[PDB]
RNA sequence: GUUCUUUGUAAAGUGCCUUCGAAGAGUCGAGUUGUUUGGGAAUGCAGCUCUAAGUGGGUGGUUCCAUCUAAAGCUAA
RNA sequence: CUUAGUAACGGCGAGUGAAGCGGCAAAAGCUCAAAUUUGAAAUCUGGUACCUUCGGUGCCCGAGUUGUAAUUUGGAGAGGG
């Protein structure tokens, strides 16, 4: 049902459930079409053959790519909640939501046809235990990377500030602005939270 | 008490100036493509006169940049607004026929 | 006045940090003493004689409010 | 850069910083001559916004002048005749005592090569402009000669006694009106 | 320009002068003095004359009390 | 029980004539006072509520040549627009004045505010001058001999 | 009598603090004039007949640690005490204590000239660092914080 | 007109999309003493006292609306 | 040129005396200060050696980070795509 943990490492056990789970079709979802170019521009330049979606980009450029997901076997994609809503293909087993969604009542409805976890720090199914220090290092090789591109950058940058202005424009009273902003840069990996 | 002697001097001290103008800005019309205006005041309003400067929106409007109009010798003001919209199409349709009408020579 | 004057966070935040950094002129140390004592009906007159007109004297008694109760609480 | 921390720091000049710099500097300037020349200006801020740069050719007299015509022109006109190769560009206040005020007027060499040169300053060189101060051409010169736009200046525009030779000389044409 | 809002003017503005003193109010009430029968309105001549009447004739009704 | 305050206040711009008549006016109150300036009218209340003054004089300034004085009072004053081409002085006053309630009002606007309370701040006990108030063509005129 | 945003400074940074400070700070100097001209007639020399990283330097011009400050990029500013017009840098340590940049007076101003290239500087900052220099960086950053910040806390105060 | 040379991942322009976006203080203003005007809303200036603001500020029009952006500078006819 | 001897002021008197609009003459606009070149003060003075000398170039020196260049001045503009 759900797995706790702080903004720090929230992208960095992300990283670790991807890449120890690299058989099976799963599907992550985030808030932002802005957010997805990120994570998904990361994890081809850190080398997970992943998959991309998100309203930025055509119709028939999302569907038939989509459609290469629906036809496989093995991989992942990384989506919207949006752009998911009305096509769940049952030939999946893992939902990962790391935001909390769009609508949060109606979240629970569209699960019934596929297990469940999301991420929260202060915020029917069980938790998840998590031993801690087997995260990926990888955030020693990010902000180098996230330093010496200006593409990379700016999509962190983009992949920042919509990430935010989502979480502000959101239905429910705990999900409001508390989270300190030290460390969902560093979800992002900066030095400095833009 | 000053008297005007000079008027017959300064009139052909002026002619001479335009034909000075004239021969230094040889093949262009001595003076500027200047709007066409509604005058202010209650009095004025029915009349229409001559404008300073066009505008940045009735320039972009007609199919040229402001600063690329003042080199074909269109005057261009950045004060004056457009607020009728009579005058607007009376300038733009000014500035299309003027377009028709240029012949701007090449820089080779 | 299309570009009237927008707020812009680092104008805000210098004009406060220098707000404090330069203490408190004579008048404006008399002031929030007359605040705190007499009350905010005789601290307007005070800068409205100290100041030219009574619409400079409504936003410096204000401003004088803000910083009072900002010091002493957080 | 830190020029709008300056900006705002010289607004609040009564407050306890700044009027501490007041009461060592007016002791300062006092130990000095009348008119001589400071290396660097004390509020740069205020020489840059009147058009200071920091290159060879630009001098920052410091002058003072006695209290109750105008004190700034008074501060120029009295630079210009020490310093009389420099033009006067503009002037602005530093410090001020019950007796005296002190105003660091900049200047400009005109004869020195680095002014000759860069087009953003070598209009100062040309004879048109020689003691700007003298004929009130400068800031202060032109605010005192009431030169603005508005009903409020309508008697003093474009020259006062320029204004008054045309209303009170009759003007006749060859056919008389 | 209605009279109603008028009259609930004249009922909280309005201050009771007669309850309190001359000496509180001093305003003397210089009635039956029209003023629309003065000769020459436009020359002012007649205009001049009976105010300057009304004005020292007014002082004599205030003497008394004073 | 008389106790009342006169504030003579003035907009932006005021010289020669205007201020002929507000400086003069001010010496010859007792309990006037003389304030700076002031620009553009809900802020009057709370002018009258700073001195606490009984009546309020306001010289608004508009079209070049004319002149428009704002009379009013303090709590809920029915203000009357204007249109005009130190010792305890004598109010005399009109007939006409009483002959409707739109110059009955201003009849007793002008007995308290023009005139004077007993215990003013700088009262005098000499008397020297009269106070001529009457109406002829719409309007009212006033002279001090 | 001082006012006490005047006198933050001349409590200024201890002998042995100074001299490690500068033992990491002459090692980031700026290429200077004759250097940096060589270097470039090296570059023609080659390039013309037949790839580098970016180099840590410090940073120096006030306009530019003002900006670095509050960007937030600047990790340790050195402020020189005395300088002709103080106004310069009077609200600079606050800056530094408001954004939480860890900053240190240093004494003398043609003291940070040497380290630069120049006569005087007034301030000097360390935005980045070479690797092996950035446990030694981070370890003065605690010195200057707990000699400096933490006995000197009442340097806000006391005229 | 006649040529000799044009270079460097150089210098701009235009339209669309995306992310930002700082504009002048012993000045404005206020009281007063003089000067300026034929200036009635002390106009303009100077002296002296105090001296601001940023969805700001200046100027005008009958409760809003219109209009510009001071306290820096250059410029032929 | 006209508005005009008009508004307006003047013990309304000696009288003083504009301005916007309109017609025309001539028309031309721009530069700073403002947030970092920070992956490199990219700038300039002077001396000196040569050259095609109202100057250009090499070299040395000084100024200059308490900011000299490029980019921007609300007509916006900049960052990228």
């Amino acid at each position: 049902g759900y797995v706790v943990c702080d903004s720090d490492k929230r992208f960095l056990l992300l990283f670790s459930f991807l890449k120890r789970n690299q058989k099976k079709k799963i599907i992550v979802f985030l808030s932002s079409c802005n957010s997805v170019k990120y994570y998904a521009e990361l994890l081809n330049y850190i080398d997970l053959p992943v998959l991309e979606l998100h309203g930025k980009q055509k119709q028939q450029k999302r569907t038939n790519t989509f459609f290469e997901f629906c036809n496989a076997e093995r991989g992942i994609l990384i989506c919207t909640d949006v752009a998911a809503r009305g096509l769940d293909i049952p030939a999946v087993d893992w939902i990962i939501q790391f935001d909390p969604p769009d609508d949060p009542r109606d979240y629970i409805h569209r699960v019934g046809r596929g297990k469940s976890l999301m991420f929260l720090t202060p915020n029917p199914l069980n938790e998840y235990e998590f031993p801690e220090n087997k995260i990926a290092n990888v955030q020693s090789q990010l902000e180098k990377l996230i330093k010496s591109n200006y593409y990379l950058h700016q999509t962190a940058k983009d992949g920042y500030r919509s990430y935010l202005q989502a979480y502000a424009s959101h239905s429910l009273k705990t999900v409001y602005q508390i989270d300190k902003l030290d460390l969902a840069k560093v979800a992002k990996s900066y030095g400095f939270p833009v | 008490v000053k008297v005007h002697f000079d008027q017959a001097g300064k009139k052909v001290s002026r002619r001479n100036a335009r034909a000075t103008r004239a021969a230094k800005i040889a093949p262009r019309p001595l003076d500027l493509l200047r709007p066409v205006v509604r005058a202010p005041t209650v009095k004025y309003n029915r009349k229409v006169r001559a404008g300073r400067g066009f505008t940045l929106a009735e320039v972009k409007a007609a199919g040229l940049t402001a600063a690329y109009a003042r080199t074909i010798g269109i005057a261009v003001d950045h004060r004056r607004q457009n607020r009728n919209q009579e005058i607007f199409d009376a300038n733009v349709q000014r500035l299309k026929e003027y377009q028709s009408k240029i012949i701007v020579f090449p820089r080779n | 006045s299309y570009k009237k004057g927008a707020a812009s966070n680092r104008t805000k935040f210098v004009r406060s940090l220098v707000r404090e950094i330069a203490g408190l002129s004579p008048y404006e140390r008399r002031l929030i003493d007359l605040i705190r004592n007499s009350g905010e009906k005789r601290a307007r007159k005070v800068a409205k004689k100290r100041l030219g007109s009574f619409t400079r004297a409504k936003a410096k008694v204000e401003e004088m409010n803000n910083i009072i109760a900002a010091s002493r609480r957080h | 850069g830190a020029y709008k921390y300056l900006e705002e720091l010289q607004r609040k000049k009564q407050s306890d910083v700044l009027r501490f710099l007041q009461r060592v500097r007016v002791w300062e300037y006092r130990q000095k001559n009348v008119i001589h020349r400071a290396a660097r200006p004390t509020r740069p801020d205020k020489a840059r916004r009147l058009g200071y740069k920091a290159k060879q050719g630009f001098v920052i007299y410091r002058v003072r002048v006695r209290r109750g015509r105008s004190l700034r022109a008074t501060a120029e006109e009295r630079v210009g005749r020490r310093a009389a190769n420099l033009r006067v560009l503009n002037s602005y206040w530093v410090n001020q005592d019950s007796t005296y005020k002190y105003f660091e007027v900049i200047l400009v060499d005109p004869q020195h090569k680095a002014i000759r040169r860069d087009a953003r300053y070598n209009w100062i060189c040309d004879p048109v402009h020689k003691h700007r101060e003298a004929r009130g051409l400068t800031a202060t010169g032109k605010k005192s000669r009431g030169i603005n736009k508005g009903h409020k200046f309508n008697n003093t525009k474009a020259g006062r006694r320029k204004t008054w030779k045309r209303q009170n000389t009759l003007s006749l044409w060859r056919y008389r009106k | 320009n209605n009279t109603k809002a008028m009259k609930h003017a004249l009922e909280r503005v309005q201050l009771p002068w007669k309850k309190h003193s001359f000496q509180e109010h001093q305003s003397v009430t210089s009635e039956t003095n029209t003023d629309e029968h003065i000769k020459d309105i436009y020359d002012d001549t007649e205009r001049e004359l009976a105010f300057y009447k009304q004005s020292l004739d007014a002082v004599l009704v205030a003497r008394d009390e004073l | 029980m008389n106790k009342q305050r006169t504030l003579l206040i003035s907009s932006r711009g005021v010289n020669y004539r205007h201020r002929h008549l507000i400086q003069d006016l001010s010496g010859l109150l007792p309990h006037s006072r003389k304030e700076p300036k002031l620009d553009t009218l809900q802020q009057l209340n709370e002018i009258a509520e700073l001195y606490n003054c009984n009546n309020v004089l306001f010289f608004e300034a508009r079209k070049h040549q004319d002149l428009y004085l704002w009379l009013s009072k303090p709590p809920n004053g029915p203000t009357i627009k204007f249109y005009i081409q130190g010792s305890r002085p004598v109010l005399s006053f009109d007939q006409r004045f009483e002959s409707s309630p739109h110059y009955q009002l201003i009849k007793e606007l002008l007995v308290h505010n023009f005139g004077v309370p007993p215990n003013a701040r700088k009262s005098k006990p000499f008397i020297d001058h009269v106070m001529s108030f009457s109406i002829v063509d719409d309007k009212i005129w006033v002279r001090t001999y | 009598k001082v006012p006490p945003t005047i006198a933050q400074f001349q409590y200024t940074l201890d002998r042995n603090t100074a001299a490690e400070t500068f033992k990491l700070f002459n090692k980031y100097r700026p290429e200077t004039a004759a250097e940096k001209k060589e270097r470039l007639t090296k570059e023609a020399a080659a390039v013309a007949e037949g790839a580098s990283p970016k180099p840590y330097a410090v940073k120096y011009g006030l306009n530019h640690v003002v900006a670095l400050i509050e960007n937030k990029k600047a990790k340790l500013v050195l402020i020189a005490n005395d300088v002709d017009p103080i106004e310069l840098v009077v609200f600079l340590p606050a800056l530094c204590k408001k954004m939480g940049v860890p900053y240190a007076i240093v004494k003398g101003k043609a003291r940070l000239g040497t380290l630069v290239n120049q006569k005087t500087s007034a301030v000097a900052a360390l935005t980045e660092v070479r690797a092996e220099d950035e446990a030694a960086l981070a370890k003065l950053v605690s010195t200057i914080d707990a000699n400096f910040a933490d006995k000197y806390d009442e340097v806000k105060k006391h005229w």
